[PDB]
């Protein structure tokens, strides 16, 4: 038969009947490029740290989409505040600074 | 020179620093654990083993009866079986043919084989730790003392004096109630002396090896002789303890975490990797040299010329220097980023020198204390190729030992994209306040 | 028949009760406890003692020098005295007038007091508890046995098995660390062997009586001999162990609460009243007697004859009765307000009996079963004259055991009429209140 055991950092003994126990530990050779593009590095990552990389991106989409709506948010909120003054006075001069920046 | 410090409680890993006594040149020390046994303090409740059926003599009473008795044999059982009719090589043996009477007697007692084959139930209790350190320091050679790990007593080792803190954890592998089979001991509760069950582990229960008390609870039931034979036949529910053997299962020798091993004269859990162990040395008067009289480094510049974050000393890197009076040198790494192989060089007056290191780290960055002195060494390390090996890390991982710099380029990156994006909110949201201010005023 | 109940940890005071057994006739019991003790396990770290100050002959180098070595030795000290001219009987040693020396050596040795006069340091860890339980059941006299206090081990005593519960407290006298000197103990939190300070209590630490390892820690320091004197002059710090025997304080024996006696051989803390002992016995079936077969007992008038509170039996109550089938019947009070002297009274076709009983109730009203018959008993109980007794108490005193009639008396009015006074005022206040309503319709 084949059996197969997981072995970590912290090392794994194994018995084989009437032989002395063996030690043996694992070493981090994942596989990827913690060096490379983006693919590469989420890859090397992942296959060292399984749920710490799934986790990791998981919070990190959540707070850039946390920041991203609330920054948007802010700025469709100023956009309106800041044209409103204007768009009320259609005669208005609306500065051209506020036409680039606001308009 | 009192040097404190604390050491992980590790077995083979040797503890390196280098002993700063002011005005005096670094001694460098190390202490290394050659074996750490937790030693309980035990109480033999009682021995188990496999029970014998002694069977007396029937008494066989022609024409008449007789009566049993009690007596204090373990599991005494008496009957008295009437209407025998035995018959024997010499014919019939009684001449009435339903007016005798049988008398069976037996008994349990310990078998012979209970002087060998047997199990010890004990009572485990707090008790004491102690281990063996091998140390050496400065050019004083390696030695070694077995010591009292209670953080107290002090062990003379090669004219210094060592107290070994007690172990950050007071975890031990042995449970309340252990039972010890041959060389392997068992977390098996076991029943307490006089409530064992026929056919379990505690049907025969005797205090010691030689107690005359013994206790048996077993369904011996003295059964019928058969027509004209004499013989006391009987019932008896195997014994628990043979079961017990096949049932015993895993001891605790083979399920024991931090890879305890478990000893038995006297029981004891040795190297069981547990916290960090507190330690305080002496470090003789003799073994320390005036500054002024060792050699000064000056311009050290250390590069990493090869480095792979293996679990053996993979890293070799090349310290350019110079120095007078060409003497010898400590070397030491105080930063937990790597473990130096080499305790200490020869120096010259100038040149360079090598020394290996093993790391964690993808991108390493340690201050090396090249005696009086130090030098940072950084570079880049690769990774191992090796998927197993057979022999611990010399070194120690971290949270952020694996965090390469193109890692913390992306996580400052998206840290500080988001967080400038919310600024550029709340300032335009602001900008905006005062402008509608301005147009009312 | 297994009769289970729980009965207070109490050295002197029996317990009674009485075995109901559906269909047969009450079986009185009355379990008393010889001793309780307390035996912790304990483990011997060392042995202190006075030390004894071994001084070999000095090495009197004359016109030269002699150096002093290391020796294996507790507390040895060495040291060479140069421009020594000793005198003999015989006139002057020693030729030279200077270049002479008198090498010194001492060391420390267990006195032979040590092997009669040493203090014991022990570990204590939790162990077991046993007790002398002494038991009588209907017509069977008095038998005991050694049992153990554990709920488990059964424990066979005339006939009868017995099972005693483990102590509802936990408590022991001992602490994590005790001091045996001769018949005395004492907590004392002993220091770590190799840790006892020089005239301190550990000064001299040897871990059993008969070791040839010892440790010492006394200030022995060699001075000069007189000048012309062969002598070996030193200074040390007086024994610790003399000095502890004068400030050893109170011991256990005279400081343990609840009463606790302190015994040696094995240690143990003997008749700690604490907490309550749950039991468990089976009576023999051969015990009990079927309902018809006993006497019937009717028209029972208990009249409390004389009574007072005292701890000693200080109720005597009168009982008349009819009956058939005059013979023996059991007596007892369920109940805690009064402990029933008599186990048991001779009944006759008609008449009447008496008893004696204590209670600490000013008012008691008690329960009296006369076997297949109960009574209650009432009367008045008077302040005993005597004010201190050599006796503990038989019964118990409950919270309302002091309450008189009269006091409860004052309490009802006070109650009363404090209640009255606001259900009238809140009355009022409604009827107000619904008078203002019916004037608005
Ligand atoms: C063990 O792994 C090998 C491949 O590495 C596979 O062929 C085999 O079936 C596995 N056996 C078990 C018991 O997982
Ligand atoms: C101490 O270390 C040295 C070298 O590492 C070794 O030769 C010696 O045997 C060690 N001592 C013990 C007791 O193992
Ligand atoms: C048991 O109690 C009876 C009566 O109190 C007494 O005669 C007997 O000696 C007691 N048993 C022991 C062991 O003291």
């Amino acid at each position: 038969t084949t059996v197969n055991f997981t072995v970590t950092g912290e090392g794994l003994e194994y018995t084989w009947g009437n032989h002395p126990p063996k030690r043996v530990w694992a070493q981090e050779s994942g596989e990827g490029n913690p060096h490379g593009w983006p693919h590469e590095v989420v890859v090397y990552y992942y296959n060292r740290y399984p749920l710490t990389t799934i986790i990791g991106l998981c919070t990190c989409v959540a707070i850039i989409m946390v920041s991203c709506v609330t920054s948007v948010w802010l700025l469709c909120r100023t956009r309106n505040l800041c044209i409103t003054p204007y768009k009320l006075a259609p005669n208005a001069q609306v500065p051209i600074l506020l036409a680039l920046l606001c308009c | 020179y009192e040097h404190t410090a604390v050491m992980p409680n590790k077995v083979g890993i040797p503890y390196k620093a280098l002993v700063e006594r002011p005005g005096y040149a670094p001694v460098h020390l190390q202490i290394q654990l050659v074996n750490t046994r937790i030693i309980p303090s035990t109480n033999l409740e009682y021995i188990t083993c496999k029970y014998k059926t002694k069977v007396p003599s029937p008494v066989v009473k022609c024409c008449g009866a007789t009566q049993c008795t009690s007596k204090p044999h373990p599991d005494y059982q008496c009957q008295v079986f009437s209407g025998v009719y035995p018959f024997m090589y010499g014919g019939a043996y009684c001449f009435c043919d339903t007016e005798n009477t049988q008398m069976s007697e037996a008994y349990v007692e310990r078998s012979e084989e209970c002087s060998i084959d047997h199990a010890k139930a004990y009572k485990v209790h707090t008790g004491t730790v102690q281990a063996m350190v091998n140390i050496t320091y400065g050019s004083v050679s390696w030695r070694s003392a077995d010591v009292y790990v209670n953080g107290e007593t002090p062990a003379k080792i090669g004219d210094a004096k060592l107290i070994i803190g007690p172990l950050s954890s007071a975890w031990s592998p042995f449970d309340n109630k252990v039972v010890v089979y041959g060389h392997e001991v068992y977390n098996y509760d076991f029943p307490e002396y006089g409530t064992g069950k026929a056919g379990s582990f505690g049907d025969l229960q005797s205090r010691t090896s030689t107690s005359n008390d013994l206790y048996a609870n077993t369904n011996l039931k003295l059964q019928r002789p058969q027509a004209g034979i004499v013989h006391t036949p009987f019932t008896q529910v195997p014994s628990g303890f043979e079961r017990w053997k096949k049932d015993k299962g895993a001891p605790l020798n083979d399920v024991a975490p931090f890879g305890c091993s478990i000893a038995l004269e006297p029981l004891r859990a040795e190297n069981c990797a547990v916290g960090s162990i507190p330690i305080s040395i002496d470090i003789p008067d003799a073994a320390f040299t005036r500054i002024s009289e060792t050699p000064t480094v000056s311009d050290l510049e250390c590069k990493i010329t090869e480095c792979t974050y293996a679990f053996d000393f993979g890293g070799i890197a090349t310290v350019a220097y110079k120095s007078s009076k060409a003497g010898n040198c400590p070397i030491h790494s105080p930063s937990g980023v790597a473990v130096i192989k080499e305790n200490d060089v020869t120096l010259a007056e100038s040149g360079s020198f090598t020394f290996h290191f093993s790391t964690a780290n993808i991108h390493p960055a340690f201050k090396l204390q090249v005696c009086t002195s130090a030098v940072t060494c950084k570079g880049d390390c690769k990774p191992p190729k090796d998927h197993i090996v057979d022999y611990a890390a010399q070194h120690t991982e971290s949270f952020t030992s694996a965090i390469s710099a193109t890692a913390w380029s992306w996580i400052k990156v998206l840290v500080g994209g988001t967080s400038a994006f919310i600024v550029l909110g709340l300032i335009a949201t602001a900008v905006v306040a005062l402008v509608l201010f301005f147009h009312r005023h």
